[PDB]
RNA sequence: UCAUAUAGAAGAACUAAUGUUAGUAUAAGUAACAUGAAAACAUUCUCCUCCGCAUAAGCCUGCGUCAGAUCUGACAAUUAACAGCCCAAUAUCUACAAUCAACCAACAAGUUAUUACCCUCACUGUCAACCCAACCAGGCAUGCUCAUAAGGAAAGGUUAAAAAAAGUAAAAGGAACUCGGCAAAUCUUACCCCGCCUGUUUACCAAAAACAUCACCUCUAGCAUCACCAGUAUUAGAGGCACCGCCUCCUUAAAUAGGCUCCACGAGGGUUCAGCUGUCUCUUACUUUUAACCAGUGAAAUUGACCUGCCCGUGAGGCGGGCAUAACACAGCAAGACGAAGACCCUAUGGAGCUUUAAUUUAUUAAUGCAAAACCUGCAUUAAAAAUUUCGGUUGGGGCGACCUCGGAGCAGAACCCAACCUCCGAGGCUAAGACUUCACCAGUCAAAGCGAAGAUCCAAUAACUUGACCAACGGAACAAGUUACCCUAGGGCAAUCCUAU
RNA sequence: GCUAAACCUAGCCCCAAACCCCCACCUUACUACCACAACUUAGCCAAACCAUUUACAUAAAGUAUAGGCGAUAGAAAUUGAUGGCGCAAUAGAUAUAGUACCGCAAGGGAAAGACAAGCAUAAUAUAGCAAGGACUAACCCCUAUACCUUCUGCAUAAUGAAUUAACUAGAAAUAACUUUGCAAGGAGAGCCAAAGCUAAGACCCCCGAAACCAGACGAGCUACCUAAGAACAGCUAAAAGAGCACACCCGUCUAUGUAGCAAAAUAGUGGGAAGAUUUAUAGGUAGAGGCGACAAACCUACCGAGCCUGGUGAUAGCUGGUUGUCCAAGAUAGA
């Protein structure tokens, strides 16, 4: 036979039957939404259209980005968005020669940066691009706070949005005590990344994580039934009394 | 080379065998050496009334009246156990009239099931 | 050649004729002579002359060479400046 | 493959030890050197070899007598209990050394050489030049790993400022620390090089067996 | 001669193709899946 | 749609794939199998066993009763003291063997103090003629009985043919048998080759002269907590060799057989003395199984159909020409029905290998060298280690060796064409009617007039005008050799020179 | 006359629509009850080898483009979007069932329910591909070298068939030809058009390798190793891989057996039998890998490379097959 559904839309019908369900909408907008990641491992074409020089007619052009792979060590640490390239080459670049296995992988380094909302020294494995993009973005908060989940792609590095954002949100004086004065230049000066908390919770949740604090925010001890009981007596009985 | 029949204490080597309990509660726990201990508690006394004088009988007769099936509903019990004593007083903050709002200082508890049929 | 292609399910052409080959409308194939452009200086003039040719091919050439290509390349060209305009058709032929 | 290497012993104690065989398997399971398996049982005994080790607070050089010198299975020397104090340990002997002897254990490093017994522990700097020794140390506090086979000698060639040229067995030099603590002597269990086995079985019964390959 | 390869022996047998062996890897855990699906009611030895 | 016809469709037709499934045949009522004797069914007798009893392991009700049959159902059972199922924590300790354990002699070197607890016997195995071998002269650990106190039955009945199997006896002779004294009977001797010895190996054709082995020698390695190793140059790993000492003409009557030193040993190989014997000269008798007959139960390879003869000829039960010839069981035999696995030669642009100085690579590792912030990342070079891949054609007798394209002379005497590893030698100006040709194509060849002057394709360098090597295996894979005695699959299989007689 | 032979439905196939559903159980699973962790398809296969390469709405278009520019690969802009000429018990699902049974395991995987052959009634009579011409007459007379496939024809040269019943093997484009519609236009958009267009009709099989690659399952047999156990009478000799010889282990030579008692046994004769011995029990090593006193020996009866599932209907210039009637044309230059 045949499935009323597509394979993939089983995804997001899943999404809108169960405890998935009842997930705030803005968190299911960003789950859903995608978004291409800044090229990194390749040149991308300027423009939409180009002249070939074989002919010299004007054909159309796209952009096929590289397929990269992140270890699960990098998840704990700030690579930018590089990554492993794994694939092939020809032995003398010329394309009657073997065709070889090959795999690059990034310089990977360890250092320290120091957050200000949250006011913190963190040990992070960090690549010479993740520097270079910190300098370009004035500092690691901001590097942390504008980027997109997609460019980061670093579950530590939205953890780090995620307490920066409810920091900032919170407007909370734990950040530097016996002192408000650093704390309002601290909270004023990253003004612009200042979203409701309600939104500051669930940003960088995996899914899993998100069903999790979902079911723990319901989760509830029934009423008793006594309770309810009484009160419906005592509702009728007011009714009965007033008449 | 048997895989469909049951898998029970009468099959394997010795220590297969002695495992393999047979269904039966525990009633104690084992000692050095091989020693068990009983404990009086994790013995089910039995708790049987007295009969005597008592005025009903394995069956009912056949000369009796048929009714209609009603189920005990939480509501009904609730109708006729507190409701009537809270109407009486609702002519003049809960645990009064039997409720019960936490079940730790209790011997049967109601949920978990601490008692047995 | 490919009789049937595996993702749309139409006959394929041998693009190896096209680039060889020039089909007058109706009919006549017409190449270029191999053994022209190279070694042109131990051959004598007429043989030279011979090579610089466009000859034609016989029956069975272009019956193969009608197979390996679709329908695509035997219609109707009405090209602006076209040398080949004239040889299109046949003019004046018994059976 | 659940392979818990035997040596899992923490504390010291002069009471042999239950050895389990590896026949050459590693902790994965395969031959990892050939020609390893079976022979007699064993029992290891911890021999220590920070033979400058003093007890529990306290210090400065320290006197042990020997109570007995038997075989080893697992050494090729003769280890030795000596009791110091309120302590028993297994050290490797030297030659003459035999049952109620006395050493002495020292670190103290005089104005000039101190003539030492041929069993006595002493840093490389407090001998003189030309004499025998055994269980040397690469650095001081470490522990002996340098010779301690069968009737192996050390032969101590100089000293200059701070360190010492000794003579390994092998016929070549090292330098080490003058503050590494050798003993002088000769490992005891002469003449071990004139052992005629005989017959395959005493092999077999050291623990060797015949293994064709070696890929 | 041949022919008698099968020494019985219940804790070998429960230790090499039981179902805590099956369940302690992710080839025995799809081997016990595909004889769900093919509907054995003999899942494990 | 008529309601067998006119149309439209389609899993649309089986004398044949060692086709598949089911039925029944043939060989065939053949091969093979089974129950010690008498009886009064209570019993007695004859004979046999390295067997029996128990635990373990394995199996799971698998000869208990009753009732139906020649196995099905119901009912019943194996009672824990034996065996399993264990342990409160922490520190401390825990040097000396076992061998009747004492003499000698060795080497392979073999629990408690404190703290916490005053609780009692629950749960499971318990049967049998049994398990692994499809049902079985096979396999199956331990304790005890060592010929049995326990357990069993080698002959369904008969007769006493052949051939076969096992055994007993044998006149005279005693290896004359034979490849060989294999088998059997008897128990002795001597040497030679190989290997030092005990051991190990090709489960299912090789137990050896092969492997291993003490002894010797060579090469590598200066050292921590997962192997070597809780080791350290008299150690560890990897190789060669094989202790130790010494050096770097007789035989027979007859004969192609036998005749670096180096004790001991060998189901190793060869030879010899003496004896022994049915091995033989030369077989014979008896017994047992098989056998043949009666009764029960009852296969398998094989089979185109058969109404299934001999001789000669052709190229043989079946054709031809002669001969023979009423039908039918039973037991034998092995000349014929090319009677029903295993080899050898050749082929495949099949497969899988092995070695390489056969081609391609360095992806992975190791060294370096260069950039990157004391270690990892990227690039390059060098090597090892591997990885992918191939094995042109004609042929003495397949191999060796030559040749492989084009051209000229006889075969092919007189249009054209016709083979050769048949016969003899070399070579690597433009435009345009019409035609010829190397038996295809691709190439190749001649040419009036007219106008002007007198060895392929693809690739790279190219503005270009076009250009070249290899492709000589010369219709050309862009770059691939030696070999398979371990191989696997698909398949094919009227004599120049001479011998002799008239 | 037996054996049989017959039957219908139990169900199933392809569509459409609709998004589908008390107790015990991860230890030895189905056991009431104590101190680590998951995150590029290679290759069979084509190129007739093989090495770069090789596929996973309609139209534009098999066009641009890619490619040992070979085999082949291949866009986009834009366009516009309840039923059955199905099976009916060897079919349809493998199904009454993933059960029985096979395998240690992964895994494999059934059958079936409602006067055909073979025989009996009734053995045969010279002689012969078992028939034909016939004959008053069954035989007797005359004629007469079985069938398929492969080799030049084959006497059977070779291969295949005991026999019956059921099931079992020609799927499609480029042109052309025939018949219709319309015809300088055809076509229900895209395409063709110097009589063409649109539609229909006709034509391209089955079984079979050794292999390759990927992921699972296997060391209950055997090779080796680990932990903790067990056995070795008697005699001779006293600390020895000692001698003779039981239990135990092996398997020298001969005979039996060869579908056997046994897919390697039996009887005798033999080697070892306190050791480098033999052995019960649990664990380990996993397939180009393990192990190996090297024999290409062994890794669950078949190892110069296990077994199972998948890619897989692998490929096969090779072998074998290929099914109604009747007629007609129809054969040996060469590169
Ligand atoms: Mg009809
Ligand atoms: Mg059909
Ligand atoms: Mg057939
Ligand atoms: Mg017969
Ligand atoms: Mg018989
Ligand atoms: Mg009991
Ligand atoms: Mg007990
Ligand atoms: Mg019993
Ligand atoms: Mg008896
Ligand atoms: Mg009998
Ligand atoms: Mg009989
Ligand atoms: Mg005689
Ligand atoms: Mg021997
Ligand atoms: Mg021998
Ligand atoms: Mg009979
Ligand atoms: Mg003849
Ligand atoms: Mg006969
Ligand atoms: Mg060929
Ligand atoms: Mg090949
Ligand atoms: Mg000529
Ligand atoms: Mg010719
Ligand atoms: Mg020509
Ligand atoms: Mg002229
Ligand atoms: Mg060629
Ligand atoms: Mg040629
Ligand atoms: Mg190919
Ligand atoms: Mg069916
Ligand atoms: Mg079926
Ligand atoms: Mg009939
Ligand atoms: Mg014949
Ligand atoms: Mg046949
Ligand atoms: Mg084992
Ligand atoms: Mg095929
Ligand atoms: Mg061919
Ligand atoms: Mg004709």
């Amino acid at each position: 036979p045949l499935h009323k559904y597509p394979v993939w839309l089983w995804k997001r019908l899943q999404l809108r039957e169960g405890i998935c369900s009842r997930l705030p909408g803005h968190y299911l907008r960003s789950l859903e939404e995608e978004r291409t990641p800044t090229p990194v491992h390749y040149r991308p074409h300027g423009a939409k259209f180009k002249i070939n020089p074989k002919n010299g007619q004007r054909e159309r052009v796209e952009d096929v980005p590289i397929p990269i792979y992140f270890p699960p060590e990098s998840q704990r640490g700030l690579w930018g968005g590089e990554g492993w390239i794994l694939g092939q080459i020809y032995a003398n670049n010329d394309k009657l020669s073997k065709r070889l296995k090959k795999v690059w992988k990034p310089q990977l380094f360890e250092r320290e940066f120091y957050s200000e909302i949250l006011d913190k020294k963190f040990t992070v494995t960090v690549t010479m691009r993740t520097l270079d993009l910190i300098d370009e973005a004035y500092g690691l908060d901001f590097y942390i706070l504008k980027t997109p989940k997609e460019d980061l792609c670093s579950k530590f590095g939205m953890d780090l949005k995620r307490g920066m954002l409810l920091r900032l949100a919170r407007q909370d004086p734990q950040l530097h005590p016996e002192d408000p004065e650093r704390r309002a230049a601290i909270y004023d000066k990253y003004k612009e990344f200042a979203i409701p908390e309600e939104e500051a919770e669930w940003v960088g949740l995996t899914l899993e994580e998100a069903i999790e604090k979902q079911r723990l925010l319901e989760e509830k001890d029934p009423v008793p039934l006594f309770k309810i009981y009484v009160a419906e007596l005592i509702q009728q009985l007011q009714q009965q009394a007033l008449s | 080379a048997d895989r469909m029949s049951k898998w029970t204490s009468k099959r394997g080597p010795r220590s297969f065998r002695g495992r393999k309990g047979r269904g039966a509660k525990g009633i104690g726990f084992l000692t050095s050496g091989w020693r068990f201990v009983q404990i009086k508690e994790m013995v089910p006394e039995f708790v049987v009334p007295d009969l005597t004088g008592f005025k009903l009988k394995p069956y009912v007769s056949y000369l009796a009246p048929e009714s209609e099936e009603t189920p005990l509903t939480a509501a009904q019990l609730f109708s006729e156990a507190v409701a009537p004593a809270i109407e009486k007083d609702f002519k003049d903050n809960l645990e009064k009239y039997g409720f019960e709002p936490t079940q730790e200082g209790k011997l049967f508890q109601l949920y978990p099931r601490n008692f047995l049929r | 050649l490919t009789y049937f292609s595996a993702r749309k399910g139409k006959r394929k052409t041998v693009k190896a004729v096209i680039d060889r080959f020039l089909r007058l409308h109706c009919g006549l194939w017409v190449r270029r002579k191999a053994g022209y452009k190279k070694k042109l200086w131990k051959k004598t003039p007429a043989r030279k002359k011979r090579l610089r040719e466009f000859v034609f091919c016989n029956k069975t050439q272009s019956k193969l060479l009608d197979k390996m290509t679709t329908s695509f390349w035997k219609r109707r060209n009405w090209y602006v400046d076209d040398p080949y305009q004239k040889y299109h058709d046949r003019t004046n032929l018994k059976v | 493959a659940n392979f818990v290497s035997w040596k899992s012993r923490t504390k010291y104690t002069i009471t042999p030890v239950k050895m389990r065989k590896s026949g050459g398997r590693d902790h994965t399971g395969r031959i990892r050197v050939h020609g390893i398996g079976g022979g007699h049982k064993q029992r290891y005994r911890m021999i220590d070899f920070l033979r400058f080790r003093p007890e529990e607070t306290k210090s400065g050089p320290f006197e042990e007598k020997v109570i007995q010198v038997r075989y080893d299975p697992c050494r090729s020397a003769d280890i030795a209990l000596v009791a110091g104090g309120s302590r028993k340990r297994w050290i490797i002997a030297t030659e003459n050394m035999q049952a109620g002897d006395t050493i002495l254990n020292s670190n103290h490093i005089g104005r000039m050489a101190v003539a030492a017994r041929e069993g006595d522990a002493h840093p490389l700097g407090a001998l003189p030049v030309g004499t025998l020794i055994n269980n040397v140390e690469s650095e001081p506090g470490r522990g002996a790993q340098y010779i301690r086979a069968a009737g192996t000698c050390g032969v101590l060639l100089r000293k200059v400022n701070g360190t010492a040229i000794i003579q390994l067995p092998s016929k070549r030099q090292m330098q080490v620390l003058e503050t590494c603590v050798a003993t002088v002597g000769r490992v005891s269990n002469v003449d071990h090089n004139k052992r005629v086995i005989g017959k395959a079985g005493r092999n077999r019964w050291l623990g060797k067996r015949p293994n064709s390959g070696r890929w | 001669a041949r022919g008698n390869e099968y020494q019985p022996s219940n804790i070998k047998r429960k230790n090499k193709h039981g179902w805590v062996r099956r369940l302690s890897t992710p080839a025995g855990v799809q081997v016990i899946l595909r004889r769900m699906l093919k509907g054995r009611k003999s899942l494990s030895h």
